[PDB]
């Protein structure tokens, strides 16, 4: 068991004791994927308003 | 996080009014709108349901004036905002089409004017709560018409209903199965959470358990009051969790169409119940308000709220207890699907109570029941002229029968997965 | 009422343990993949030890010791006995062995040998042992044999040696009463004195060696496990260890007694309800 | 001196952050009004504590901190709490409505509305730094904000401070204090999206802390306050070297150098001892040997798992209190002959030790008794993969039926991001098994 790199100071000490040795996406890419998700939301909401508009016309026809 | 409350038709306004009688008492608000409470827990989330005196964020809707004159004359009748009574004169004749297509269509825009002025002055609108029955014509037909207009105008708010299901045992007319089947089709597409309150179960609890030989609608509605109070405790009182309508929906609804919950309450009073009794009664078929045997299906999700001063350790022990003997009855592919919440303020006249909310595939029994009664008449096209006289075609009936049989299919597949 | 699952469907022993448990009226068996169990009779391979002991409100018990493989895989066992100081290089009861390695150091100056037999040295492209040239022969028949002992290790790391061991070589199983009587008449000694002391020493030594690596004393789930040791007896009545089996079967007549001893000591010790072993 | 910025995201990150900065103030002697009587350099400095505190001309000591929550209830209690005077109103950042336990909502929908403001508030701290090292990010795996917004924030920090280090403190989800069925989903989504952006991440399993509070503090139902004060102690041991004089782990780059030889395997296991009760009437003070040995008991780990059945890639011992090197090597010597402690071959078997002589500090009136010597072990074991396997299994159970998927798709996510995230995790479990068995 060997001790190395012993460092002392007023607050304490540190050291290393050895037991045995050895044998990014750009801001635009982010921007694309975020906006492709918001498009998907709006597509879904446009579909919902579309089916609601159909329901409105059936209400008129009845 | 304000909630806008709507009550429509006879049943919707009678249960809605008891609800506001119960929670106003819990929150210290008196029949005049003035507060006389002793704790501030009573006021920390008072805004969820009340506007500042305190006036309920409530809209009262009917096609007749009868029941609303009652409400205005009953216990807390003057608590309600007079501008928020929206009604016509001719009624809907227990007829879905009159509520959804003719009579109701004439009145709906005015209702949305009151809904709009209530939403505008909301700092952060959670969404909407509707009380109504599915068997008549206003709560059913006009009620679901409102839900369609609210979703179109507020597509990104939560829509929640307390929906009373018809039953031959306590029945006003033979066309209730038609009205309910048309309504369930709407509810499956346009609500996030529906509390299925079955008049059969309410009757049986009053008869077999409470020992009431002639249960009135007021006895039935006292049970609905307690359950509605219990089921909204977390929204109205401060908790470690921040319960709101959207979090409930996210955690309770794994599949968008399967959002019909089985409520239950305990106890149905000088000996307070011990925590073991609460948890045992709560999950007892006899304590649930939809008339489905939970042992006939599997829980997808469950939320349980305990009210009063008790050992949270024994709550957890008993909650963990009950899961590890009825594990045959919770789906294994939704890990940890039982949530537990506690609140220190008990409801009036109880030191201990518990409220169950279950998303169980046993609820399919209830839709099957409606489907059989429906098919029995529709096979001979009986009583249809009441609806074709308002402009409806048979096809819309066949479509609603098909969509509800599908709903039952969907509940059945997850029960075997 | 306790809960348990079954995930080795074709284990004779825990087939019988599950049966006994049900007939208690106090144990229900769940589906393989329901996590809300007290007890797991686990698969023999890739047992998911890392998912045990994370269920709030459930004391969980399992019928295998994570890490016991080091004793039940021939390659691992030889590494353990050569390399562990508690067993020393050559501990006098394990045949000198070589583990795809050691070819060079494989002192080959009687030089017969033996899997995972010949006399000349490797074309089976596994470990290599000294075949015991001079075993002990039951007469009449000049017949070989080996000895199977069942050992149960409970959650407390108690070591339980089943008093019924089998000898497979007659009815080809010879049990202890017969074998003891033979040794007395044939050799003037007992089964306890000439053989069992060595066996109990070997079982102790192996299981105490690995105890720090597999003990579940302060773990968040608990383990027990049934082992099967196999020995050969030579002609100077010296006992040798062959292999340790981590998922053994029992002999036919003994399936009843030993599966009861498992419930008694390994299971009901942890999950109590409303001796056949020798503690080592 | 080189500054570090701390970013607290969501309820868990904010409440844990409250606990840490309170503890920092008690340890550095900074009063709730930001004054520091022992700081003789009024109005500036390049002392060690200045890594975490800037200074005003009026002598106020301000955390280099940003608090972010998508809803305002939790960060409001900091606006009005006992440390309101500590922070500049605009390092606390709140919005209108939260993410509703939904990763997609915190990341895609409600996230884009606030990401630029938060980056602006962060940039305002970075310009007050002579040589910023990087960030310490606190969040839950399980919340909508903690998972969804944090991974969004991590992406942009890589873009805006590509050369800075990013450490995480992550609260891993436990049913006995959980808040959503969908936390396994959020957990995986956010690990997948954040992995390449994080240099080193300390996972704290709520299950482990909860049981350490019941077992060693005799608290029957532990609160967040109990959980978070104990977590504050582990965090404070980990960060003590950035805030105090010393030579071990003195900057954020040294955490990666000392604990992370492979970039993706950057999840060190933290173990801490000792944890005692303040209401323990009579208590015997444990020895260096006793507390070091306690570092190898799973019951003291921040994550339950069995390090005997994996391999170490690095071990670090951080002592506070009455500890001299000789005791530590005597306790190591002895434990090496009792414990199965196996390193990977291409790594030296041994320990890095740091000792700070100031013993741990305790919140007055809290639940932790004052001790004369404590230790936090940081070790990179392959055993921590047990927690990924647990979490990925729960994810598989739900995703095989698509349960709850529609809530994420409804915010603009595609199912592909689920299976992509889950596949990255499957790769992460493989990497661990390569190195470990
Ligand atoms: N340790 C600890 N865990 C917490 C705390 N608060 C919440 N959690 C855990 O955090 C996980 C998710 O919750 P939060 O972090 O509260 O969620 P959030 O980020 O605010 O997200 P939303 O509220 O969904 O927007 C759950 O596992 C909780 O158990 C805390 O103060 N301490
Ligand atoms: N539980 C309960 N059910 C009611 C009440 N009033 C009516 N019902 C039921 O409500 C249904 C009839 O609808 P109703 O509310 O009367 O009609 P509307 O005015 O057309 O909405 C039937 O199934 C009745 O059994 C009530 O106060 N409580
Ligand atoms: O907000 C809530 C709420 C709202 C209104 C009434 C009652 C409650 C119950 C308390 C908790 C939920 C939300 C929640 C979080 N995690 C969960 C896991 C399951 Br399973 C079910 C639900 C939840
Ligand atoms: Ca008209
Ligand atoms: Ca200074
Ligand atoms: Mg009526
Ligand atoms: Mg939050």
């Amino acid at each position: 068991m060997e001790v190395i790199e012993l460092n002392k100071c007023t607050s304490g000490q540190s050291f290393e004791v050895i037991l045995k040795p050895p044998s990014d996406p750009s801001l635009e890419e982010i921007q694309k994927k975020l906006e492709a998700a918001e498009e998907r939301r709006k597509y879904q909401e446009a579909e919902l308003l579309k089916h609601l508009a159909e329901k409105r016309e059936h209400e008129r026809e009845v | 996080r304000e909630i806008v409350h709507i009550q429509a038709g006879q049943c919707g306004n009678q249960i809605g009014a008891k609800f506001w009688e119960v929670i106003s008492d819990e929150h210290g608000i008196d029949p005049t709108g003035s507060y006389h409470g002793d704790s501030d827990l009573q006021l920390e989330r008072i805004n969820v349901y009340y506007n500042e005196k305190y006036v309920p964020r409530a809209i009262l809707v009917d096609l007749e004036p009868g029941t609303m004159d009652s409400v205005r004359s009953g216990p807390f009748g003057q608590i309600f905002r007079p501008d928020n009574f929206v009604f016509g004169q001719s009624g809907a004749g227990n007829n879905w089409a009159k509520g959804h297509y003719t009579e109701g269509a004439e009145l709906v825009d005015s209702v949305l004017d009151v809904v709009r002025k209530e939403s505008e002055s909301c700092d952060c609108l959670q969404g909407f709560q509707l009380t109504h029955s599915l068997g008549g014509g206003t709560g059913s037909g006009m009620g679901t018409l409102l839900i369609s207009k609210i979703r179109e105008e507020y597509p990104d708010r939560i829509m929640n209903t307390f929906s009373v299901m018809p039953s031959p045992k306590v029945s006003d007319t033979v066309v209730e199965p038609y009205n309910a089947t048309l309504s369930v089709h709407q509810l499956v597409e346009n609500t996030d959470e529906t509390y299925c309150i079955d008049n059969e179960a309410l009757y049986d609890i009053c008869f077999r358990t409470l020992k009431l030989t002639t249960p009135t609608y007021g006895d039935l509605n006292h049970l609905v009051s307690a359950t509605m109070s219990g089921v909204t405790t977390c929204l109205r009182f401060p908790g470690q969790l921040n319960a709101d309508l959207r979090k409930l929906a996210v955690n309770m609804v794994p599949f968008p169409r399967l959002h019909f919950f089985m409520p239950g309450f305990a106890p149905l009073q000088y000996r307070a119940l011990t925590v073991p009794e609460l948890t045992q009664q709560m999950f007892d078929s006899k304590n649930m308000m939809a008339a489905c045997d939970p042992r006939h299906g599997r829980y997808l999700t469950v939320a349980a709220i305990f009210r009063g001063r008790m050992s949270m350790k024994e709550v957890d022990e008993q909650m963990l207890n009950v899961q590890n003997k009825n594990s045959s009855y919770f789906v294994e592919w939704i890990p940890n699907n039982v949530k537990t919440a506690v609140c220190d303020i008990p409801p009036r006249g109880l030191k201990m109570s518990a409220t169950f909310i279950g998303n169980s595939t046993a609820i399919q029994e209830l839709f099957k029941r409606i489907s059989e009664q429906f098919t029995a008449m529709f096979r001979r096209k009986a009583f249809l002229h009441w609806y074709t006289g308002e402009g409806m075609d048979e096809m819309e009936f066949t479509e609603a029968e098909s969509n509800m049989n599908d709903l039952v299919s969907e509940y059945q597949q997850y029960q075997d997965a | 009422m306790y809960t348990f699952v079954v995930r080795d469907e074709n284990s004779s022993v825990y087939a019988e343990v599950s049966r006994l448990l049900l007939a208690t009226g106090q144990w229900k068996r769940l589906r393989k993949d329901n996590p809300r169990f007290n007890l797991m009779l686990g698969e023999r391979n890739r047992l998911p030890f890392g998912r045990l002991g994370h269920e709030p409100g459930l004391v969980q018990l399992v019928n295998y010791y994570r890490g016991a493989d080091k004793l039940c895989r021939k390659a691992s066992l030889v590494k353990l006995i050569k390399t562990s100081p508690e067993l020393s290089e050559s501990c006098t009861w394990f045949p000198e062995s070589y583990v795809y390695d050691e070819r060079e150091v494989f002192a080959y100056n009687g030089n017969v040998w033996i899997k995972s037999i010949s006399s000349e040295a490797l074309d089976f492209i596994h470990v290599i042992q000294k075949y015991l040239e001079k075993p002990l022969l039951l007469e009449p028949g000049h017949r070989k044999f080996d000895i199977r002992s069942w050992v149960l290790v409970d959650h407390l790391y108690n070591i339980y040696l089943y008093r019924e061991g089998v000898l497979r070589t007659e009815e080809n199983e010879m049990f202890f009463e017969e074998f003891n009587q033979y040794l007395m008449d044939a050799l003037n000694t007992t089964l306890e004195n000439s053989i069992l002391l060595q066996i109990k020493h070997i079982i102790r030594s192996c299981l105490m060696c690995i105890e720090p690596a597999i003990s579940t004393k302060h773990l968040h789930y608990q383990s027990f496990q049934l082992f099967g040791f196999d020995f050969m007896v030579d002609e100077e009545l010296k006992v040798w260890l062959i292999e340790v089996n981590g998922a053994p079967a029992c002999a036919q007549k003994l399936y009843a007694e030993l599966c009861q001893g498992i419930v008694d000591v390994a299971i009901s010790s942890v999950f109590p309800l409303a001796s056949i072993f020798i503690k080592l | 001196m080189r500054e570090c910025i701390s970013i607290h995201v969501g309820q868990a990150g904010v409440q844990i952050g409250n606990a840490c900065w309170e503890l920092y103030c008690l340890e550095h002697g900074i009063q709730p009004d930001g004054q520091m009587p022992s700081d003789k350099t009024i109005g500036g400095g390049d002392d060690s504590f200045n890594t975490f505190f800037s200074e005003t001309g009026a002598g106020k000591h301000v955390p280099r901190a940003v608090f972010v929550d998508l809803e305002p209830t939790v960060i409001d209690e900091v606006r009005t709490g006992t440390y309101r005077q500590l922070f500049h109103p605009e390092q606390l950042i709140t919005g209108k409505e939260d993410a509703a336990n939904n990763y997609a909502r915190g990341h895609y929908t409600i996230g884009k509305e606030i990401i630029d403001l938060v980056l602006d508030r962060i940039r305002k701290l970075a310009d007050q730094c002579t040589g910023l090292q990087g960030f310490l990010v606190f969040h839950s795996f399980g919340g909508g904000t903690g998972s969804g917004f944090t991974s969004l924030l991590m992406e942009r920090l890589s873009v805006d401070y590509g050369k800075k280090s990013k450490l995480e403190f992550s609260i891993y989800p436990a049913p006995q204090v959980s808040t959503a069925v969908v936390e396994p989903y959020n957990s995986i989504l956010t690990t997948h999206t954040t992995l390449e952006h994080s240099d080193c991440a300390f996972m704290v399993d709520n299950e482990a802390i909860y049981d350490i509070c019941r077992r060693n503090l005799d608290i029957e139902r532990p609160t967040y306050t109990n959980l978070n004060r104990l977590i504050s102690q582990i965090v404070s041991s980990i960060t003590a070297s950035l805030r105090f004089d010393g030579a071990l782990n003195v900057d954020l780059t040294e955490f990666q150098t000392n604990l992370v030889p492979y970039p993706r395997i950057h999840f060190p296991l933290a173990t801490y001892a000792p944890v005692i009760s303040a209401e323990k009437a009579y208590h015997e003070q444990l020895s260096v040997a006793e507390i070091t040995n306690a570092c190898f008991e799973p019951a003291n780990q921040m994550v339950k798992c069995d390090p005997r059945h994996g391999k170490y890639m690095a071990c670090c011992l951080l002592y506070r209190g009455d500890v001299v090197p000789k005791d530590v090597n005597a306790a190591i010597a002895t434990i090496k002959t009792k414990r199965s402690i196996q390193f990977v071959d291409w790594c030296p078997t041994g320990f890095k030790v740091g000792i700070n002589y100031q013993p741990p500090t305790v919140v007055p009136g809290g639940d932790l008794a004052k001790v004369q010597r404590a230790v936090c072990m940081l070790s990179n074991t392959t055993a921590i993969a047990e927690a990924w396997a647990r979490l990925d299994h729960k994810f598989d159970l739900m995703y095989a039926k698509r349960a709850f998927v529609h809530w994420y798709v409804g915010e603009g996510m595609e199912e592909g991001e689920f299976s992509e995230a889950r596949e990255d995790m499957a790769a992460l479990e493989k990497d661990y098994e390569e190195v470990g068995v």
